[PDB]
């Protein structure tokens, strides 16, 4: 179970970085920082569900 | 060269035919004295910076060693070791005397430090002096090893240890200053060589002689066999 | 049959390449074809001679022969091939050849230089040939003025300091050789006494046997390094040339292993199985000393010569702890080392030259100019790392099993050398990959410039290519080299007596 | 560097292929311990012949010998641990192959090609009985 | 004949070799002198006319690992020199690395009484205290002992060979001063200062205490009143030979056009294409008046006759003003200002 | 020459010989978010990458292409051992006196004799290439004779 209820989270998050990547510089902890991200379920639905 | 041998072909007869008796008491003395000739020639030999001196310390000072280093184990089984020594010797110290004298009357000079680069102005008479030093140094393929070697052979032979072992060490420290020597001549640092190499013409007697006494270095290392078979019928 | 190979195969290098002088043709270009030409003929006799002629079945000696040379002291011409001898023959044919390769653009002599490669060569296999001690002696000490030479002419900075001090160590350590020659060239010299086949059956008296031992095994220390007899190594491998360093730490460190082999445990065993706890010991600690001193240096050259060092402890550890395995996973161990160590000096060489900067701090990012060299890199330090597949795995695994199976220990050492042995893996990465990263990763400053920095051309990446499948090869089925039946009789003789 | 406790297997000149300077591991004494080594050793030289069976046979004189020193040295180890009873015709048993595989070992040293297998034919019919009795 | 000299130190303890280097190039004729020496000194050696090639073995420390010491030995032996003339002030371990050294006429600087005063008999003319502080007397007495000592050769060689006079190569005399000088202002008509803050901008080995830098509150009420005028109207040049890049940001000096460059001791040249130089008791000093180049030494007091012996250098050009109070970060600076503003 | 000196000395162990991950001025500007799509096909690409080298010329090429699909083949339809080491020995002699026998170029003498002033053209094209031994302009003495127009 865990196996691939970890590896589509794994996705997930690659999908959401590369998502909002444009917005802030491209840098690592610039984006990946769910702090400065955070709420995304109107923008990006297919890979929020 | 005949210093030498004159003087060592007048020690053996003089100390075997009357001194049957004082073996036990010059045998002893004899070798107090080679392991003494083998090192206080060799340390000095080192830090000289003069040519004919640095010939003088090695080339005498212990050269003079091993020849004697059979004197002492001697039960006739030996002399002919002696024999081919010197045979050795004599040409392996004309060779590089040879080629000093050339080399010194080419340029003018005897200090160490302007053999430099010789190898490029002139690499015959380098070759020819390089063959000789190595030889003098005792390397497997020449004939002062083969020299040295029999020396041992016939002296480990013979019971006696705390001089075989002396005479190998102190070979081996001899290298340095033949190989010291060689390195200056291998070298093409140009803004290195004095003024004495870089005017040197090139270009008989001398040459002759060189070339003939420098193959007397090589061959007759491998080739000791007939040598060794006539130095055996030696009885005095 | 009688048609002498072994002969031919000796004289064969240094005769052919006496007319590189004598020859005025030009100052580099023919010469490096004459040379390489000669180099491949004789690679092609080699294995020609191997493979026809050659049985794997018998653990006598092959193709042998004999003369009369000086006969005084009964010393011939005797030569002979045997199963411990050929791989280190082969293995010295190929390196040599590809090093002979790799000094291709070398144009300041490159008449002494080429012709000083062949006299290499000749005395290389003229050693590994070997059937009479006097005359193994010779051809032991006949290389040590071409290597100092190749040493003072070409390579590193402080070339002389590191020419003298190898070439004066190494032959000072000859000496005790010397006197393991007088001694047991003298004991009973009726029997033939200098034939290194009819020695099998000498019984000398205690407290000979021990002195006799110690004249070989020094004069071995020196030549292969063990611990406080290593000090040599680090000024004569970062101070030469990447083409000489290739075949000196491939196969000139490998002779004092050869050696120690042939005339120490085959002639003195009852000299060697009261003194093999010792050496395993000396092997264990030197594996991670080694690498602990490795770990603290600074050019990598260096670093590259103490990863040299470290792995001839295998080689020790498997001398010692008399089995047929470890006696033959040393073998393993010394053809995966001569590959992989003079693979990896190439490598230092031919990634310096380019840059000139010797203090690993300094080195930049050097993977975006050039791939190629960055990929070989570090598939061969890998192949150091002993990581399965490549052949630097299966020697040091089979060195294990014959410690283990040993019956000369019960389970108290066994077991704590083993250990200490292990830490070996933990320790090695810590400083290989310690080189890679500051000396590849990273982004140096913008290195666009294609100038004094261009990827490996056809002939280097060749050589990498070349070197790098036999590692593969050997590493995936190890039975390519384990085509040795002698130690079936080599280990034959000690395996009853007392203790 | 190693002694027998049951000296019925040495024939005539008491000797045989053994290779000694082979380590067996330390299994206890016990006829459950030896009888399960000598089954999966035993079991080996039936897969012997497969396909070193042809082909060069100069690797089988090479693992034959290993691979029966096995048992040459466990099936001592257990003939001696067994009742009084069952050890005459385990003895007997033993005779049978143990002369088997000498006359094996000195066929296929000759490097032949039918010789080796029909010889080969017969430590196989001896040898699947050998996984049997135990 | 060959010579080795092994001056020890920094660059303004070796900038004052050049005397020596010059009489033994006058002596002796024709003579191959080699010199080894620190790498903070060895920078001095690339504007020379005598020296072959320079080195750099020893700053002179205690332990260096037993390789590196042969090696170094391994290359003064193998070139066979004849007088190894050393400076560091040898006792009776240093004597010996000059003993070794094969050659015919050692001869060196020694201890009085302290750090084992020895002095050895393996060695020749050993003399006078250590801490060697004057300049331009300096190796005193080599000046002595290479002079006449021996033969038919002329009555006292020319005692003390003219003061420094270092020669600029043309190569970098236009390339790499002109680069440096246009990166900002320049026309070859602006003033060079020096002392500044510490890191290692000559240090002098022997100043001691004053001379190492002014807290840069000096410098900026000097400069205020330096391009004050057409005189030169050019300079600007803090000219921090520093880590500067640590210092630029701090230049109360304000940053608005107050040059400044990194430089080895390369810095003659730019010297050379100056209007003149104020600075405090350092390299420029003696650099500045080697050339005619007029200086402004401002030292503390009184080491004049230490420091700066051609008290009068061409015109009595380079001037000096002292310190009443000692400290050297006191001083009439409005005197000093006025004695500046007329070049 | 002028070698200007050195600083406030470096971590030993500095992490990776590059600008600290601070100022790194780019992430994923220097390896990752960077590709287009251009042009230049695959074959005319690869036959335009064998060939510099002029890697042989001539004949030169045909006994170096043809050899190892007749040494592959070798191992099959099999024939004797001493066929198949005499194959490889004359080929590797008649390679190599065609190599030995094509023209020489600056690169390959002296370094003191590849900086000439320009004059190493006829000195060495068509003057080295024009003779067997004459040893006229034997300059491999070095002192700066330079004997030639």
């Amino acid at each position: 179970t865990h196996a691939y209820s970890k590896a589509l989270l794994f996705l997930g998050s690659g999908s959401v970085i590369h998502s909002m990547e444009p917005l802030v510089g491209y840098s690592p902890d610039k984006s990946q920082n769910m702090v400065l991200m955070g709420g995304l379920r109107k923008y990006i639905p297919i890979t929020r569900t | 060269v005949t210093s030498k041998v004159a003087a060592s072909a007048s020690a053996t007869r003089i100390l075997d035919i009357p001194f049957y008796f004082s073996s036990n008491e010059w045998h002893l003395l004899l070798e107090i004295l080679a392991i003494l000739s083998m090192i206080l020639g060799n340390l000095l030999a080192i830090t000289q910076t003069s040519m004919k001196r640095m010939l003088a310390y090695s080339s005498i000072g212990q050269i003079g060693y091993v020849i004697i280093g059979i004197i002492v184990g001697d039960s006739n089984d030996g002399y002919a070791s002696m024999i081919t020594y010197m045979l050795f010797y004599i040409s392996m110290n004309l060779g590089t005397f040879a080629c000093i004298v050339l080399f010194g009357l080419r340029t003018g000079t005897d200090n160490i430090r302007d053999y430099a680069g010789l190898y490029m102005k002139d690499p015959f008479l380098a070759l020819s002096l390089a063959l000789c030093l190595l030889s003098l140094g005792g390397l497997p393929p020449l004939a002062g090893f083969f020299g040295k070697l029999y020396l041992f052979w016939c002296g480990w032979q013979a019971g006696l240890y705390f001089l075989v072992s002396i005479g190998l060490l102190t070979s081996v420290l001899s290298i340095y200053y033949y190989l010291k020597i060689i390195k200056l001549l291998m070298t093409g640092r140009n803004q290195e060589i004095t003024p004495y190499v870089r005017n040197y013409r090139r270009s008989n007697s001398i040459e002759l002689s060189m070339t003939v006494c420098v193959i007397a270095s090589t061959i007759p290392g491998i080739s000791m066999n007939p040598i060794l078979a006539i130095a055996q019928d030696t009885l005095f | 049959s009688y048609f002498p190979w072994l002969t031919i195969l000796v004289v064969l290098p240094i005769f052919a390449g006496s007319l590189i002088f004598f020859l005025p043709h030009k100052g580099n270009k023919i010469v490096r074809w004459y040379t390489i030409s000669i180099c491949l003929l004789e690679f092609l006799l080699m294995t020609y001679a191997f493979c026809y002629h050659f049985q794997l079945e018998d653990p006598l000696i092959q193709l042998k022969e004999d003369y009369k040379w000086i006969d005084v002291f009964d010393f011939h011409w005797r030569l002979g091939i045997d199963g411990l001898s050929l791989g280190s023959i082969l293995l010295t044919g190929f390196i040599t050849t590809l090093a002979t390769l790799a000094a291709w653009p070398i144009t300041r002599n490159s008449r002494l230089f080429y012709f000083l490669m062949l006299a290499m060569y000749s005395g290389q296999i003229g050693l590994f040939s070997s059937r009479d001690l006097l005359l193994f002696f010779i051809m032991w000490e006949l290389e040590l003025i071409p290597v100092y030479l190749l040493l003072s002419m070409w390579g590193g900075k402080r070339r002389l300091y590191s020419a003298t001090k190898f070439i004066l160590y190494t032959a000072g350590g000859s000496i005790f050789f010397l006197i393991g020659v007088l001694g047991m060239g003298l004991y009973g010299s009726n029997e033939p006494g200098l034939d290194l086949e009819r020695l099998i059956n000498q019984s000398y008296p205690a407290t000979l046997e021990i002195l006799l031992y110690f004249g070989f095994l020094i004069a071995y220390a020196v030549k292969l390094p063990i611990i406080p007899l290593h000090t040599w190594l680090p000024d004569t491998h970062g101070e030469a040339h990447y083409s000489t360093c290739m075949l000196l730490a491939g196969i000139l460190l490998k002779m004092g292993a050869y050696g120690l082999i042939r005339i120490n445990m085959e002639l003195l065993p009852h000299a060697h199985y009261l003194f093999s706890p010792w050496l395993v010991i000396i092997g264990a600690i030197q594996i991670i000393y080694a690498a602990s001193t490795s770990l603290g240096q600074r050019n990598f050259k260096k670093r590259i010569a103490y990863s040299s060092v470290s792995h001839m402890g295998f080689i020790i550890i498997g001398i010692g702890s008399i089995t047929n395995i470890g006696l033959n996973g040393a073998i393993l161990q010394i053809l995966s080392h001569g590959f992989i160590g003079a693979t990896l000096f190439f490598l230092a060489g031919t990634a310096s030259d380019r840059m000139r900067l010797v203090y690993l701090e300094e080195l930049g990012g050097i993977s975006i100019p050039m791939p190629k060299i960055f990929t070989m890199f570090s598939s061969f330090s890998m192949a150091s790392l002993a990581l399965p597949g490549m052949s630097g795995f299966v020697a040091e695994l089979v060195v294990f099993f014959g410690l283990i199976t040993s019956p000369k220990f019960l389970l108290m050492p066994k077991a704590l050398i083993t250990f200490v042995m292990a830490i070996g893996m933990i320790l090695t990465p810590i400083y290989l990959l310690s080189m890679l990263r500051q000396m590849f990763y990273g982004y140096k400053l913008f290195n666009v410039p294609n100038a004094n920095f261009v990827d490996s051309g056809p002939r280097e990446l060749f050589i990498l290519i070349c070197i790098f499948l036999p590692v593969i090869g050997i590493g995936i089925y190890p039975d390519f080299v384990l085509s040795l039946s002698v130690d079936r009789v080599e280990a034959l003789l000690s395996n009853y007596y007392p203790k | 560097k190693i002694r027998n406790k049951e000296i019925n297997n040495g024939e005539t000149g008491t000797r045989s292929f053994v290779k000694n300077g082979i380590y067996m591991a330390d299994i206890g004494p016990s006829f459950a311990a030896h009888a399960y080594r000598v089954r999966s050793s035993a079991f080996d030289l039936l897969a012997l012949e497969d396909l070193l069976g042809k082909e060069a046979s100069n690797y089988v004189n090479k693992y034959l010998r290993l691979k029966a020193t096995f048992i040459y040295y466990d099936f001592d180890k257990l003939i001696t641990a067994a009742d009084p009873d069952a050890k005459p015709p385990l003895l007997d048993l033993a005779n049978r192959l143990f002369d088997s595989f000498e006359k094996l070992q000195a066929a296929v040293t000759t490097k032949d090609d039918t010789d080796i297998g029909s010889c080969y034919a017969d430590t196989k019919l001896i040898l699947q009985e050998v996984m049997t009795r135990m | 004949r060959r010579v080795c000299c092994v001056v020890s130190g920094g660059v303004y303890e070796n900038v004052l070799f050049f005397p020596v280097v010059q009489m033994l190039k006058d002596r002796y004729p024709g003579v191959l002198v080699d010199v080894v020496a620190s790498a903070r000194g060895k920078q001095v050696y690339e504007m020379c006319k005598n020296v072959r090639y320079a080195n750099v073995y020893d700053p002179d420390d205690e332990w260096p690992e037993p390789a590196e010491y042969t090696h170094q030995l391994g290359v003064m032996k193998n070139r066979y020199y004849d007088m190894v003339l050393s400076t560091k002030l040898a006792g009776t371990g240093h004597a010996l690395f000059l003993f070794m050294s094969s050659a015919r006429e050692k001869v060196g600087y020694v201890y009085p009484n302290v750090n084992g005063a020895g002095a050895g008999l393996f060695l020749t003319e050993m003399f006078k205290p250590a801490t060697t502080n004057l300049a331009d007397g300096g190796y005193n007495m080599y000046q002595d002992m290479l002079e006449w000592l021996g033969r038919p050769a002329k009555g006292v060689p020319q005692q003390p060979i003219p003061p420094l006079r270092v020669s600029i190569s043309k190569k970098l005399r236009a390339v790499v001063e002109d680069k440096y000088n246009r990166a900002g202002v320049e026309k070859g008509k602006y003033v060079v200062i020096h002392g500044i803050e510490s890191d290692s901008v000559a240090n002098m080995k022997s100043r001691g205490d004053d001379d190492c830098l002014l807290p840069l509150e000096l410098w900026a009420e000097i400069a205020k009143e330096i391009s004050s005028g057409g005189n030169g109207l050019r300079p600007l040049f803090v000219m921090p030979h520093e880590r500067h890049r640590e210092e630029i940001e701090e230049i109360v000096g304000e940053e608005t056009a107050y040059l400044f460059i990194t430089t080895p001791g390369q810095l003659t040249c730019l010297i050379n294409d100056s209007a003149g130089v104020v600075a405090t008791n350092t390299a420029a000093v003696q650099l500045a008046n080697a050339r005619d180049k007029p200086c402004v030494a401002l030292f503390s007091s009184k080491e004049k006759a230490r420091l700066f012996l051609p008290y009068v250098e061409e015109r009595k050009s380079c001037t000096v003003v002292a310190s009443a109070t000692g400290k050297l970060a006191g001083i009439d600076i409005e005197a000093v200002k006025k004695a500046v503003k007329d070049l | 020459e002028p070698d200007l000196q050195e600083d406030p000395i470096d971590k030993w162990r500095t992490n990776g010989v590059s600008p600290e991950d601070f100022v790194y001025g780019v992430y994923d500007g220097h390896h990752t978010y960077d590709e287009g799509q251009e042009k230049k096909g695959f074959w005319e690409d690869v036959s335009e990458w064998y060939q510099e080298a002029e890697p042989p010329q001539g004949f030169q090429a045909l006994i170096s292409w043809s050899f190892p699909p007749a040494v592959i083949l070798g191992m099959a339809f099999d024939v004797p051992g001493e066929y198949l080491y005499i194959g490889a020995a004359i080929f590797i002699v008649v390679f190599c006196i065609i190599e030995m026998d094509k023209p020489d170029k600056p690169h390959n003498f002296e370094p003191e004799i590849y900086m000439m002033e320009r004059s190493k053209r006829d000195k060495l094209i068509a003057d080295y290439n024009s003779m067997d031994i004459w040893d006229f302009n034997e300059k491999y003495g070095e002192l700066w004779d330079f004997t030639v127009n």
